[PDB]
């Protein structure tokens, strides 16, 4: 039979005071008779109904997706708290409980740094452009990128792993194409950096400038 | 710091004496004493004179003359050394300080002295000639301030005189009167001393005073002193400053000794001030004596590991001490001099036939090498078909030691260029700036002289050119990536920080990379050439480190051939 | 209700003639009254009952852990065939058909490299050893280390990712701890490399050295 | 290459006559020619000549005397020069072949000579006195081997003779055999030619040869030519080699040549081989003239940047040609010689009172400075107070041009020492090696001395001293990571490619990075010392770099302090 999952926010948000995350109920799968559905947001069982539901969108399954949005002070979720997305149907006798949060553990202040491609990477094309974070915990992150203080968006990232430290790594990588302005400041070797964002930094914050 | 310097002019006649006015105020205000000699010149009425208040001591001769002022704010000065003399003769002179030409009440010159403060003299002795409109000359009997050396050092004073004068005030002893009041009666310390005592406030030798001491003291001790000799050492008045080092009992054994102090303006100090020497013989000095070089550790002055070293010398120096001007002569003496040891300077009697030779502007460029300088600068004039001194594309400091009338670390004047492009500057030792009469001249003002300043007693007197307001007539500018409009001249090569990129000297936005056939790369906001080996490319950077090695683009394993 | 998926084979194993990969078919989670399974591994549709099945783990669930190795040669695996593990039960009606195999796109030719370490990571303590590839396809891949023909173990890795190029992109961590038997190679800059083997690789493989 | 060198022997005696046996089986089989003095002395009955089979040519003076063979497979040769001169006088000479002291069937000497393939002579006469038991001498005229010039150069014959000889054979013209066979007759090349014709195979015009050429000919054209005179350009036989270079019709404009040749041992070429010099005089040789030094680019020598560069000169140079050898003189002469421009070498003459002054062992070491010299070596005593020859830490390469007796690279024999350590070394010049009468010497066969070699005529002679199978007595062994045995002496410091890392000279597996106080880092399988301003260290490694950047432990803002 069909079932739904939820949707956490997202790290740019939090950590971030002007930002806004989002704690997303994503619905999908509709019955072709029996669409009905109705949200009720609760906290560690205790209700609210304070949400901005959205309409519907059909899709190639011949059914619609259904979401509402949950507002956030980041607080409680900062100090940990559980949110629970109530749903309901015909098609399912039984509600929905899930009992999504964040976690908590040893955190781990990001250990980080910049590094340029190889020499023999250079070939001819897009050549790659990378910073790397190791030593940190939790999972939940994610970084973007800054030039001279402006902004790059042809970038790509890898998720965590675990290994023996009992921490998390992964790199980022950027695409740089060929007679492009991704490598025409690289040329000039100008301020490249790596703008990360995690619980266990300092200030929740730190940052790894980069050139030649 | 605390202190200013002596000068050179001897009768002189500077330029817009609205200039000689502000010639001194950044000199001598919030100064207490010089070193060298002090020279007074061509002064109306009009004086702002207040930073004088306070001087207390000299090396070398005094001077006014032609002065036509009505007082002088002089006092507090109780010291003359005489290192330096008029005509090589006298410690203070004095002449025609007054108007034989044209309402206005004035007499046109000065009527009075009024120096009660002084009480000490050495070598020399003084002159006062053709004085007219003064009294209360002849009237302390010079003596008592001499030492009991230089007794025989005669003097010279004044009789023709127009104005009549007063009688001394009755408060004073005898007719010793620096002026009619009061405030200006007089002592002495060389008669009422005690038989041999040097100096005394009083005939009793508890009044007497230190041998080593002069002008008196509170109590013979050097703390109560009021004039040390050679120098003030911490407060006190010594002889000799400690020596910077000891030998053992009976060893060529030397070894530091912490106390020891420096030589140098009568002040036993631990280091040299900035643009001076250090040496170990244990003086602070402006030359490099003979058998002995200089180099850095922030100067030192000591033997190298061979004789004497073979360098270019300018002006003033060891065998150019008695010299005008530069000339046809020694123009390619200065062939490939990276570094100077002396000064030089341009007037007219160079571009003249002195039957001799004159000089040419082809033969010339030289100073596209040089890279610094010991002494100073002068022009006077210069040719019509040179449109700049571009020829200056890279000097690094002038450091002047020795300075143009004793005060000045460059002049220029009487020219018609249009702009300059002394562009490598960072720094400026001692001597003060001066520029005017530059008719065609512009781009003159877009200099921050401060920040090229190493001495806070520098600034910069300008006039007679054409202004800003003018000069951008037809569109003149510094150039557009010149950071904070910091340009000498138009082009980006006369930039001094420019944030964007330069090729050897133009700064612009490409150091194409790629895009420009011999290829580039990037190191210290500066453009560079690639490799001559790597082979064009047109992916990206053709080239990775300067040698043949971190290359990418082949044309001996990690080279390309 | 329960449910059970399988396991693919390795990498490492595949693309190496002497290697024997393993298609595996695990089961988990059996009634506590209603155990019995058996298997039958099918080839389009086609049984061949020609398997090694293992005996039975017990777990913390108080269930029971089956699974049966089946036998490659890689031909029929590396031109590209599907394979099916059909079980059953009684606490399930119904038998169970996956259509796991081998992908096809446009594969492409591993673009690898070395890199060292940041002047800045090194700290003290456990330092880092990387080695990365990007521009390949599938992400069916697996690496190794070696060193003077010597391996390594303490290393570890990260799963690809997809991004504007259509091909995917990873790094292998290596933790390198103090006074210890990995560091005393770098040090002294001996031969270090990244062993890797993938289907578009000219010959299955290719290599990089590494040192100061 | 294909050719072999003169030598300098002149009645010479070498040891070991098992190796003058094997001295010259590397010299000259497959040689054709010699470059210089040909000498043959000291050679019994049993003798392995068939290398001589193939001789042509020569340049110096040819030499036989104290030789006790009965036969000499020498034929094919039909040239001497004769640049250099017995006595400085003649071509070729023979003295004293035979057996004054005592079964066996044999004479004791030589019978007969058999040199028919000889017809041409230059320079220089011929000497035969005192070479009894040998008949067939004064027997063909040898002035029609000569030149039209030379015809005034004296020879002289033995006459002195023990056993009885025999009449020429009947198929040869007059009495002119070199030996009793018909295959010994002779053919001349001066009086049947055509009136001034030089040589000629006939009287006929059409038999007559060429100027330039000698020896004959199958026809007077130059490939016809059987004895090129002054070289064989590509098989021809012209006066002298084309110019490197021309100059333009009436202008000081040169330009190359590219038909031009190099001079050089009579053969027109491109290049000059190794070992030797190139000159844009156009000659290969083995010394660079006046006003004229050496570089690279492998060999050239022409004038650099400034008059003859001062530098260190050895022995047989333009002031020590007569010299016998090294004495208290001139040793410091070597003072921190990089690069000395001779040759050298030591004899007893130097350890003995020499009334003069006599050597000491202290006053040495200055080889661990040479890096390179131009000549030879040769030793003979030593003493016994000092163990070996470390002095020699760092050599780079001989080169020796200059030979001793104009046939060894060095040579060593009656010491004492018990090993060697010159490990510094990859490259040979020309020369052979040679050593013997060594007693305590070992680590002697642990050298590949085939690889310090860069030409193939070069070998080794070795005997006389304790061999590998009695040296291993107290366990005497090459060191530990010396890679494949390598050694030269004990100790890591001896190696040559130690797969294991270095300090300055000592290979040992630790690099000690971070387990040793004074830190270090690694390049080129060698270790290098750490910075000192960066701290001590003990998570991983200390240092990254050598400079005082790039380090990591800081005690200016990328410094340390």
């Amino acid at each position: 039979g069909p079932s739904v999952f939820l949707f956490p926010p997202k790290p740019k948000d939090t950590l971030m005071i002007s930002r806004t995350p989002e704690v997303t109920c994503v619905v999908v799968d509709v019955s072709h008779e029996d669409p009905e559905v109705k949200f009720n947001w609760y906290v560690d069982g205790v209700e609210v109904h304070n949400a901005k539901t959205k309409p519907r969108e059909e899709q190639y399954n011949s059914t619609y997706r259904v979401v509402s949005v949950l507002t956030v002070l980041h607080q409680d979720w900062l100090n940990g708290k559980e949110y629970k997305c109530k749903v309901s149907n015909k098609a399912l006798p039984a509600p929905i409980e899930k009992t999504i949060s964040k976690a908590k553990g040893q955190p781990r202040e990001p250990q980080v740094y910049t590094l340029p491609p190889s020499r023999d990477e250079y070939l001819y094309g897009d050549v790659s452009l990378t910073c790397l974070v190791k030593g940190f915990y939790p999972s939940d992150i994610a970084v973007e990128w800054e030039s001279n203080g402006q902004p790059e968006n042809n970038y790509k990232t890898t998720p965590p792993v675990l290994d023996s430290d009992g921490s998390f790594f992964l790199y980022s990588k950027l695409t740089v194409p060929r007679h492009s302005a991704r490598m025409w400041r690289w040329a000039h070797g100008n301020v490249f950096s790596c703008s990360v964002m995690h619980e266990a930094l300092h200030n929740h914050y730190t940052q790894k400038s980069l050139s030649l | 710091t605390q202190v200013c310097t002596g000068t050179d002019m001897k009768l002189r006649l500077p330029a817009s004496p609205e200039t000689h006015l502000d010639m001194l105020r950044h000199l001598y205000q919030g100064c207490q004493v010089v070193q060298g000699n002090l020279e007074l010149t061509y002064l109306p009425t009009n004086a702002s004179l207040s930073f004088l208040q306070d001087i207390q001591e000299v090396q070398g001769y005094v001077l006014i003359a032609h002065n036509q002022v009505r007082q002088v704010p002089l006092q507090r000065l109780r010291i003359v050394r005489g290192t330096q003399l008029f005509e090589d003769n006298y410690a203070l002179a004095v002449l025609d300080n007054g108007d034989p030409l044209n309402t206005g009440a004035s007499p046109g010159g000065l009527r009075e002295l009024q120096l009660r403060s002084l009480t000490e003299i050495l070598k020399g002795g003084v002159l006062i000639q053709r004085n007219p409109q003064l009294c209360y000359q002849d009237t302390i009997l010079w003596k008592d301030i001499f030492h009991k050396n230089n007794q025989l050092a005669l003097t010279l004073i004044d009789t023709n005189r127009s104005r009549a004068c007063h009688p001394c005030s009755p408060m004073c002893k005898g007719s010793r009167c620096w002026g009619e009041s009061s405030e200006d009666c007089q002592s002495l310390t060389r008669t009422v001393c005690a038989g041999g005592c040097a100096r005394c406030k009083g005939p009793l030798p508890t009044d007497c005073c230190h041998e080593q001491c002069a002008a008196g003291c509170t109590g013979p001790k050097h703390s109560d002193c009021l004039a040390c000799l050679h120098f003030n050492h911490s407060g006190i008045c010594e002889l000799h400053c400690p020596a910077l080092v000891t030998y053992n009992t009976d060893t060529f054994e030397s070894m530091p000794n912490p106390e020891g102090r420096y030589t140098f303006g009568a002040s036993c100090v631990t280091a040299c001030p900035y643009n001076y020497l250090s040496t170990d013989v244990g003086s602070c000095t402006l030359v490099c004596p003979l058998h002995n070089q200089e180099v850095t550790a922030t100067q030192r002055c000591e033997k190298c590991s061979k004789p004497c070293a073979r360098v270019c010398y300018g002006l003033g120096m060891e065998h150019l001490r008695e010299v005008r001007a530069v000339t046809s002569a020694n123009i390619q003496e200065f062939a490939g001099c990276k570094k100077i040891f002396g000064s030089l300077a341009f007037l007219p009697e160079s571009f003249d036939g002195d039957p001799t030779a004159p000089l040419q502007p082809e033969q010339l460029q030289v100073f596209e090498t040089l890279e610094e300088i010991t002494g100073y600068l002068y022009i006077s004039a210069w040719p019509d078909s040179l449109p700049d001194l571009s020829v200056f594309q890279n000097l690094q400091v002038i450091r002047g030691r020795i300075l143009h009338n004793g005060a000045y670390s460059l002049t220029l004047q009487g020219l018609g260029i249009s702009w300059l492009g002394l562009r490598s500057l960072r720094e400026l030792g001692s001597g003060l700036a001066l520029i005017h009469h530059n008719t065609h001249l512009c781009f003159v003002h877009t200099v921050p002289w401060d920040q090229l300043f190493r001495n806070p007693h520098q600034a910069l007197l300008h006039t007679a050119n054409r202004p800003e307001d003018e000069c951008v007539g037809e569109g003149l500018a510094c150039h557009q990536l010149c950071a904070r409009g910091h340009c000498w001249g138009p082009g980006p090569t006369q930039c001094v920080n420019c944030s964007q990129f330069l090729r050897g000297q133009e700064c612009v936005e490409e150091c194409r990379v790629l895009q420009g056939l011999p290829r580039e790369y990037v190191n210290a906001r500066h453009c560079l050439p690639c490799h001559p080996e790597c082979q064009p490319q047109n992916g990206s950077v053709t080239c990775f480190g300067p040698e043949a090695d971190q290359c990418v683009a082949c044309a001996d394993p990690p080279f390309c051939v």
